[PDB]
């Protein structure tokens, strides 16, 4: 059946579905194990109050 | 993915340092997701996943560049298919952007002028051109009047020579220009170059290729293919020390806005060259360093993973040490305490900061020397 | 000296070992090309342990990949540290095994071991003095749970005195994604306890609550289990390429893990595992990390220790500490736990301590224990396994191979002995 | 190198095997030439349609399918289709006469005269490959053709391979409609070729896609065209984990082993979701639960039968596309977490799971919209035990009065066979209720 | 998180559907393609997002007779809705709640219930199934009561809040109708956790007395049903200051299990040109709230004593002047309460104030109020139906079309004692300890 949608937003060759971004190789929780006070300091040094 | 879409391939070539023989590879790009991937030639196997290579971009894409591809450096030699030809290059052309002694000191300026217009550069040297150079630049100018005049301004300083590539390069670079005339310049637009800093005709800012045919001529005139570089760099390895504008710098298009900041801090610029080194050059150059810093590889990554521009500063104003000019190591720090210093106007992630200066006295020379005498 | 060859059997093993090759390569700042781009001299020192030195510099690993299907080596082949390998240690066959145990044990795999054979033989004599063998594969597959046992059955008769450690990963009944995978274990097993210094039994779901709750990744993958086992694979060596405060190597605990010659099974454990919102609250200290070991939420095996009384309990810290503390937590978790542990062994604990931090990390730490939590995973396995015997169900394959009923009844007899004596070491008075 | 290589006999099997390379050829980018785009010819070090396509000197690739049939009209029609130029014009084999609907005729008199040639042609292809994983048979219950030299040529084949596995693909005649009603007597004899020389058998019957394409794909109008598109994308799903790279690898050795309890009961049930078109993705999220709860509505299989009046010995899950295992963990815990689907006491695990990387495409002026992830499920259950019962009822109500007998006969095939087979199907039958006894 | 399913029965349910939904596009920002342009997933409740960001309501509409759906389906929302939501059969019950409850509906039950079990398997935590229906319609009234049935045993624990329109004591749009509110209300006795009788008639007074529209339609009611529905959900849909579930309201308005019908109140309903000049505030609203006269069901509070009492604020309101206005309330001799309920009130706050479809009636005021009275004041609209019962069952009218469908006889009789009981337990609660 034509259920005449709208011309501009309905069509065949458009995915549709949940894009759920998931990377299957050691990036990810590379990145996790990498504890983020190391990420800190080599992104540089900090500094607290007297 | 679905091995469908956008898949260009280019073809690889790899010196392999052990194995002393270069070896062809099939490089393949994904602009859909940015992925890469890259198979054997001859084993006929896969050499390297579908992964994606945030590293290499579409930016990369081009014949003689220098990506770095999971630490091999690779220089694309041919376009490895018909499709990949038509879509990515068919019209991006590479001509010669010589500046004029007189706009030398606008160089900072104009090279803004030339990234915001698009255009890459992919060779960058300042020369002193010969007479019998010189009268091989005019050659279409040796009936026409004026031929002397001519020569005798062009080798009267310290000319700028340029290679820029973009989509349309050679029209739109001679767009740019304006018309030669500075006079006729200012009153036809003043948004160009020859009419922004340009005085007359005959000391116009830049004198660009106008054909193919004409262009192929000048450029191996400067940069010649055959590696007989013609005329000698400037460099009077005299009281200077030298200044990395770092590759990730260069490809924010911040090239001119750090020489705009060298000139005005009246620091002497005698010397300027872009070096696409390798890995091993990096080793030596950054050997004394190996081991004091806890970050040498990082350190010794960030230069050979791009282009590069050396720049030996000379040494002048009553204050002289360009060394906290550029300031403290980390940009945050930098930021912090001295906001001053070039590592927070132009500051980024600590390895990232603005340039790459000496700190030793003494190795001024010495990193100078390496830079423009045997990389030279 | 002490040197050990990394092999590796089925798509579960080739994926986990290559994942592995990955992980202590940046360890040691070894580039892909091969050639060192480490730092420090520490850093090069003892990468003769797992690599061999190549003309010019080059260092490759000591590592057989085997799989009866062959298109587990192309994606092998081609990854990230993909072509490192040796060329000639790919040693692969045409056909599968299809999960089914006996083909990869009898039929297919008597053709392939041959030359596998003469791989780690070469591999074995390079090297000075062996200290051990190591070896990664699932228990529910056909080529690693099957043909691998076949290997380590061999090489034992070979070469007995060195160290043989296995990192099987062990089915689980509540996600199981083979039909005959009790078959294939069940059949494993009994390879294992007869042939095996040390066992740690991985369980796949385990790993799957500890990415949904412990670290609340939103879509983990496969890559999440095998660089999580991939790090706990390099604590344990750690002290081994690296000077500690504390020396120790594979047989310091296995002399210490091991108390009869059965058990041999180990629960592993890896104490910085912090979801990315829970670094913003957490000082970087040592009464945490013990903490965060001994919660069972952290444990890789499905075995509650609640419900089993602990035998052995080895904790391997990395990092640069003081161990004033690292006794006293030490001491402070025997003593108000007394009902956990066994009696007849005080001072269960046994620890080592290396200097030198992980990459991207200050402190970190390696637990294995043995346990009897562990009896609880071999009796759920008689559970199905049963099951299926009891109508000969799925027989017609291990049947139609060539071998009689009676090696069915020979396993469950053995599974069945481990476990009452394991009931007995459970049930017994000082 | 993994190799399977298409047997396609009948008209069923030539219209199959139309749609099925159109879709490979679509898969791996082949045009109706047989070539590479030539401005694209990327290619590389992939060589995944060598387990559907061969080089030659000319830089072509042609499938290993033989198409054979007794009339010639069938594959006339693709001699003069687009793909004239893609196939070998030997590849083809045509009779001059067909079997017309009689089980003796395409087994006894009309099939050994182009038994030699076909028996050549697979030789000479099994020659070309160099490992070799199985024979894909297409064909139907139904045709003459399709069943006789079906048979035969499988009986030949297994004494020619013993070893190489053999996976059965054929069209069951529909419980109610029908476009026989000599139909049931080759049905049963062709019990024993599928019984004794099989692998693994895959019926299906159409009315249940009739149902399945105006329930969902809202067709209210289809054809052979739009099954063949679905039972396509069926084998597209089975085979993809040999073509492509996955993250859990199944090859067919790995789905046989899990999917046959015993050597007398090989006959598992195809399912596929989703199956809609684009109107009813678009509100619809699709996600891994739902499609595998739609694998598990009795509504959505292949067959005219309810599983939950059965038990399920076995399960095959080939999950492709978009897809993430922590999700497939809840999907097959939410689905062991039921009452209504039951499994045999002698499995409490009865799963295999395949995942696969890349997601299904579609073809232009096809039925199915484009989706991220789908999924096809391989079901060995017993509750087609009742199929074969209405199948025998049918067959005794014709055999107490030996209607159409006589044709058999006069081709020259001994009356007796026929309640041979009877009591074979009977056996095979007793023994699906000896799997459904549990020992409780 | 928290989420409600809409179960739409018959033309009633449909149309009441139409403007809720309207209602809640315009409330949330929904265009009529589905896609978006206090809280953050405030749509959560009643929309499950697509892939592309698009968002589906979570409603069935289900009807026997494909006309009305048929309207929707070539209405603008033919973008919004799913056609599997809206699900029709062939032939009507055409008043029967014979061929509603035993014929019919036996033939869509189980394609219901399948659309229910893939929506409530999209819904994560379910909070409520909010059902609609009449108690005049054969569909309304059968299918409506058999679908409980199977709703009861298909979900235990889940509170499935019911909205009915009542038969009008006077205006009747039907002659059958009463055997068919008899009949339905066993199944709204003991398969409901809470109903909302409301009859058209009072609303049509109202409407005619302060809105100034002397000419309604079911528009014009059916806006102020989905502004009543929208200030019930409103508490869950956003933040408040005191926030309400559904379970709040249920703890607190049921005193007892046979106990579970509420009346619904909504003020201010005012025109524009009456507002301007009108300074609103909670004490005048809540004052309004009480008036017999603005009372949705044909019955005198006076008549009888409050049990419970759910106001629900919405707009800018304050707990001070709350405490202000219930101080008031209860200094008054006129309301009143049980003997044993001294505190009977229930208090919501909501931030943001109700929104104006635009062609609607109602002013776009800053403050409003909504009403849920448990009072024992209804009964006589049963009293009133039971007695047009008997004069219609003492003589057997209209029997025979139940009959022939082949229902029993005596069902009857036994719902009008169910009815007579329920009635003489109400008197129960009437009757007071003193
Ligand atoms: N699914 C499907 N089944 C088909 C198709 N064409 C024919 N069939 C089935 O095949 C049966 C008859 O066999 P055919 O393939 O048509 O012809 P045949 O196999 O050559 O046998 P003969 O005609 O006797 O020579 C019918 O009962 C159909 O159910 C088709 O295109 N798709
Ligand atoms: N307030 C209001 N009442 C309505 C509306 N539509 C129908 N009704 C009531 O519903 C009763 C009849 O039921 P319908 O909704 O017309 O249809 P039904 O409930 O499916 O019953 P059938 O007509 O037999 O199919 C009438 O007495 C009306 O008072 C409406 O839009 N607003
Ligand atoms: N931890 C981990 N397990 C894996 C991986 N890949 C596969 N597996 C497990 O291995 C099992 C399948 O094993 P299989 O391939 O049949 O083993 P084989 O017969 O030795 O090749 C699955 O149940 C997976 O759980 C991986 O990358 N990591
Ligand atoms: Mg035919
Ligand atoms: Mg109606």
């Amino acid at each position: 059946k034509n259920r005449k949608y709208n011309p501009a937003s309905f069509h065949r060759f458009n995915l549709y579905g949940i894009p759920t971004p998931h990377f299957n190789d050691g990036r990810t929780m590379a990145k996790a194990l990498h504890w983020l006070h190391e990420l800190q300091m080599e992104r540089g040094a900090k500094i607290v109050s007297k | 993915p679905k091995n469908q879409s956008e898949r260009f391939a280019f073809i690889a070539e790899w010196y392999d340092p052990n194995a002393s023989l270069l070896r062809r590879y099939e490089l393949l790009f994904y602009p859909v997701d940015g992925s890469v991937e890259m198979h054997d030639v001859k084993n006929r196997r896969t050499f390297l996943k579908r992964t994606k290579y945030e590293d290499l971009r579409l930016e990369d894409l081009f014949i003689g560049n220098k990506v770095n591809v999971f630490s091999r450096q690779l220089v694309l030699i041919d376009y490895g298919d018909q499709y990949t030809a038509r879509q990515l290059g068919s019209r991006k052309e590479k001509t010669l952007a010589l500046i004029k002694p007189d706009a030398v000191s606008k160089a900072g300026e104009i090279i803004e002028m030339i990234n915001k217009s698009g255009f890459t550069i992919t060779k960058l040297r300042m020369m002193t051109l010969t007479r019998k150079e010189a009268a091989d630049f005019h050659v279409d100018h040796h009936s026409r009047p004026f031929y002397n005049e001519l020569i005798q301004f062009i080798t009267s300083g310290p000319v700028i020579a340029m290679e820029i590539l973009r989509d349309d390069a050679i029209c739109e670079w001679k767009r740019l220009l304006g018309p030669a005339n500075s006079g006729l310049s200012r009153t036809d637009a003043p948004g160009s170059i020859r009419a922004l800093f340009g005085t007359d005709g005959v000391r116009n800012a830049a004198h660009g290729p106008d054909t193919f045919a004409s262009a192929a001529r000048e450029m191996e005139l400067f940069f010649p293919s055959s590696g007989g570089c013609g005329p000698a760099n400037t460099a009077k390895f005299t009281n200077c020390t030298c200044c990395i504008i770092k590759p990730h710098a260069i490809s924010e298009g911040m090239l001119g806005k750090n020489l705009i900041a060298i000139r005005d801090a009246c620091f002497g610029m005698s010397a300027i060259q872009m070096f696409n080194l390798d890995r091993a050059n990096v080793e030596e150059f950054y050997e004394v360093y190996k081991g004091v810093v806890s970050e040498y590889n990082d350190m010794v990554t960030e230069l050979c993973s791009g282009p590069c521009v050396a720049i030996e500063i000379q040494q002048s104003n009553p204050t002289k040490t360009f060394r906290e000019f550029c300031g403290p190591a980390d940009p945050e720090i930098a930021r912090h305490l001295r906001p001053e210093t070039l590592r927070a106007i132009f500051g980024k992630t600590k390895v990232q900061n603005a340039v790459h200066c000496t700190d030793l006295p003494e190795d001024g020379l010495l990193e100078v020397q390496y830079f423009f005498k045997i990389l030279d | 000296m002490r040197e050990i060859v990394h092999l590796q059997a089925g798509q579960c093993g080739n994926q986990i070992g290559a994942k592995f090759w990955e992980v202590i390569s940046d360890e040691h700042g070894i580039d892909p090309t091969g050639t060192y781009h480490g730092d420090s001299d520490l850093q090069l020192e003892r990468i003769n342990v797992y690599y061999n030195e190549a003309t010019g510099g080059k260092y490759v690993p000591r590592a057989v990949l085997v799989d009866l299907e062959p298109g587990t080596m192309d994606s092998v082949r081609s990854g990230p540290f993909g072509q490192i390998f040796r060329p000639d240690n790919f040693v692969f066959g045409q056909s599968g095994a299809g999960n089914n145990w006996a083909k990869g044990h009898y039929t297919e795999g008597a053709e392939l071991v041959d030359s596998v054979l003469d791989v780690v033989r070469k591999e074995a004599e390079s090297c000075d003095c062996l200290q051990g063998f190591q070896l990664t594969h699932s228990l529910g597959g056909g080529t690693g749970s099957g043909m691998g046992t076949l290997l380590i059955s061999k090489i034992r008769e070979e070469y007995p005195d060195r160290i043989m450690n296995t990192f099987s990963v062990v089915p689980s009944p509540k996600v199981s994604d083979t039909v005959v995978e009790p078959y294939n274990a069940t059949l494993s097993v009994h390879q294992l306890v007869e042939n095996t210094d040390e066992t740690y039994c991985i369980d796949n779901e385990a790993l799957y609550d500890i990415c949904f709750r412990t670290l609340k990744l939103t879509t983990p993958t496969y890559g999440d289990l095998n660089h999580l086992v991939s790090a706990t694979m390099s604590g344990v060596t750690t002290c081994l390429r690296f000077p500690g405060q504390l020396n120790a190597d594979l047989r310091k605990l296995a002399v210490n893990m091991v108390p009869f010659p059965r058990l041999h099974f180990f629960m592993p454990g890896f104490a910085p595992l912090t979801s990315r919102g829970s670094q913003q609250y957490r000082a970087l200290t040592v009464p945490e990390l013990t903490q965060q070991m001994f919660d069972a939420k952290n444990m890789m095996a499905a075995c509650d220790p609640r419900h089993g009384r602990y035998l052995t309990v080895a904790a391997v810290f990395r990092g640069r500490m003081s161990m004033k503390e690292v006794d006293e937590q030490m001491l402070n978790v025997q003593n108000k736990n007394s009902s956990y542990f066994v009696e007849w062994i005080p001072n269960n604990v046994k620890t080592a301590v290396c200097d030198i931090p992980p990459r991207g990390l200050k402190m970190s730490a390696t637990f294995i224990g043995n346990s009897t939590a562990i009896q609880e995973l071999f009796k759920r396995i008689s559970e199905q396994f049963t099951a299926m015997f009891r109508r000969k169900a799925f027989l017609h394959w291990y049947t139609g191979e060539g071998m009689d009923e009676m090696e069915f009844t020979e396993a469950e007899s053995n599974m069945n002995d481990l476990v009452s004596e394991y009931q007995q070491y459970q049930d017994a008075t000082a | 190198m993994r190799e399977c290589i298409s047997i396609h006999v009948g008209q069923a099997g030539v219209q199959i095997g139309n749609a099925c390379w159109e879709l490979y050829c679509l898969e791996h980018g082949i045009q109706p030439d047989g070539q590479m785009p030539s401005d694209k010819t990327i290619g590389g070090g992939d060589d995944s349609f060598n387990t559907f396509f061969s080089e030659t000197g000319a830089g072509k690739h042609v499938p290993r399918a033989v198409f054979v049939d007794l009339e010639p009209t069938v594959v006339d029609e693709v001699r003069t289709g687009t793909y004239r130029q893609l196939f070998h014009p030997e590849q083809l084999i045509t009779g001059k006469e067909d079997a017309a609907n009689n089980y003796a005729r395409g087994h006894y008199t009309i099939g050994k005269e182009i038994v030699d040639l076909v028996l050549d042609r697979i030789r000479k292809l099994a020659d070309l490959c160099t490992g070799l994983q199985g024979f894909l048979i297409f064909h139907s219950f139904g045709g003459g053709t399709g069943s006789g030299f079906a048979s035969l040529l499988m009986e030949r084949l297994s004494v020619d391979y013993g070893k190489k596995s053999k996976l059965e693909f054929a069209i069951y005649p529909a419980p109610q409609v029908s476009t026989a009603v000599v139909e049931p007597y080759n049905s049963i004899l062709t019990t024993h070729t599928t019984l004794e020389h099989s692998d693994c058998a895959f019926m299906v019957d159409n009315e249940a896609i009739y149902d399945i394409c105006r329930r969902n794909l809202d067709i209210e109008r289809p054809t052979y065209t739009n099954l063949n598109r679905l039972i396509g994308q069926i084998v597209s799903s089975i085979t993809a984990s040999l073509r492509f790279d996955g993250a859990l690898n199944v090859d067919l050795t790995e789905f046989q082993t899990n999917l046959v309890p015993y050597p007398r009961i090989h006959f598992p049930l195809a399912t596929y979701a989703p199956v809609i078109s684009a109107e009813k993705a678009y509100h619809e999220q699709l996600s891994v639960a739902e499609i595998t709860n739609a694998c598990f509505e009795p509504a959505n299989q292949m067959v005219k039968c309810d599983p939950r009046h059965g038990k399920y010995m076995a399960c095959c899950m080939l999950y492709r596309g978009d897809v993430v295992p922590k999700d497939v963990n809840a999907a097959i815990a939410t689905i062991k977490t039921k009452r209504t689907i039951q499994f045999v006491d002698w499995c409490p695990t009865g799963f295999k799971v395949g995942i696969n990387y890349q997601p299904p495409t579609v073809v232009p002026g096809g039925d199915l919209a484009k989706v991220q992830r789908a999924v096809c499920m391989l079901s060995n259950t017993t509750a087609i035990a009742e199929a074969w019962a209405r199948l025998d009822h049918k067959f005794d109500l014709m055999y107490a009065k030996r209607a159409f007998v006589h044709w058999y006969v006069g081709e020259g095939m001994e009356e007796g066979e026929f309640s041979e087979a009877r009591e074979d199907l009977a056996a095979l039958e007793k023994d699906y209720e000896e799997v459904g006894v549990d020992s409780v």
